[PDB]
């Protein structure tokens, strides 16, 4: 992607996905609160 | 965090805790960029004022802790910013940690996204929310038991220079409500080096736009918390990865 794997290490295409949350179609407590300041 | 809340489980897997190696104590919070790479403030690792700078001997970091499964980490080796002068403003306030070995992904261990120029164009504006997350004093002066977690508007450039004697550079931001915001809140002692994160209305992933990096006083009305942009600072980020990796 942006960096190389073979000196950045593992992560970067998956990075900001959070397992139990965005990974399972869940949302946190106060996201939602971030996403109204955005519109 | 003064005035934030608890976090949820796996709410900011790529919290990482900034430890001095026994003599043990918490000295900052951090973030995992990738299996390898951790980031956090140049003035965690040196500020001779406050009596710091520590090698890659002095430090440890701790990874995927929720309560006060999860890894402790060594460090194989500290970049701190060359550009960075303690001695002055705190102007370009990041270092990159690299671990000895490679810390495998969980629930609670998984990296930020480190933004690009359209992210930054689109979110890094005044009003806009982040969130940032640590384990600092929950108190201005006391440490929490549970990771705490607060939500902070971006403030307008004009307002964070005439709300400061420091000078402002363009590698910082700052955010915090207003006087007249019935809500409060702010990173604290402790919280530093910590992550600034908003999560993309567009591919929904979290991306790190800042790094606390200092504050006077914590959660001082009419006062904001101060940020290192990370996007500014991408390059050099690069060129360390690129070089040490
Ligand atoms: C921070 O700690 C550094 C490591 O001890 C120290 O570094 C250096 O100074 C010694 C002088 O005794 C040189 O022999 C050594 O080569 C220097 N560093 C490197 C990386 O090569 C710094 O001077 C200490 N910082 C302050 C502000 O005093
Ligand atoms: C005062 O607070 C309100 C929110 O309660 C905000 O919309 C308004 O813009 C703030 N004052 C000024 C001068 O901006």
């Amino acid at each position: 992607t942006f960096f190389n794997e073979k000196t950045f290490g593992l992560g970067e295409a998956d990075c900001g996905l959070r397992p139990l949350f965005e990974k399972k179609s869940l949302k946190d407590t106060t996201e939602k609160e971030l996403l109204d300041s955005y519109i | 965090i003064v005035e934030g809340w608890d976090a949820e489980k796996g709410i900011a897997p790529w919290q990482v805790m900034l430890f001095r190696k026994s003599p043990q104590e918490l000295l900052c919070g951090a973030s995992l960029i990738s299996d390898r790479w951790v980031l956090t403030a140049a003035h965690c690792i040196l500020y001779p004022p406050w009596d710091k700078n520590f090698t890659e001997n002095d430090l440890l970091v701790r990874i995927g802790k929720h309560s006060r499964v999860e890894k402790i980490s060594m460090l194989e080796k500290i970049y701190v910013h060359p550009r960075y002068n303690w001695r002055e403003n705190l102007d370009r306030d990041i270092a990159l940690l690299k671990l000895k070995k490679p810390v495998p992904f969980s629930d609670y261990i998984h990296p930020v996204c480190l933004p690009d120029k359209q992210t930054v164009t689109s979110l890094l504006r005044a009003g806009y929310k982040g969130r940032v997350t640590g384990w600092g004093n929950l108190r201005e002066t006391i440490q929490p038991s549970v990771l705490q977690v607060v939500n902070l508007p971006i403030v307008e450039r004009p307002v964070c220079k005439a709300s400061t004697r420091i000078r402002i550079t363009d590698n910082m931001f700052c955010a915090g409500f207003k006087v007249n915001d019935t809500k409060r809140g702010d990173a604290c002692e402790g919280d530093s080096g910590g992550p600034f994160v908003m999560k993309s209305p567009f591919n929904n992933r979290w991306y790190q736009m800042g790094i606390v990096s200092w504050g006077e006083g914590c959660d001082r009305k009419g006062k904001y918390g101060f940020y290192t942009h990370v996007f500014r600072l991408k390059a050099w980020i690069q060129k360390v990865i690129d070089q040490f990796g």
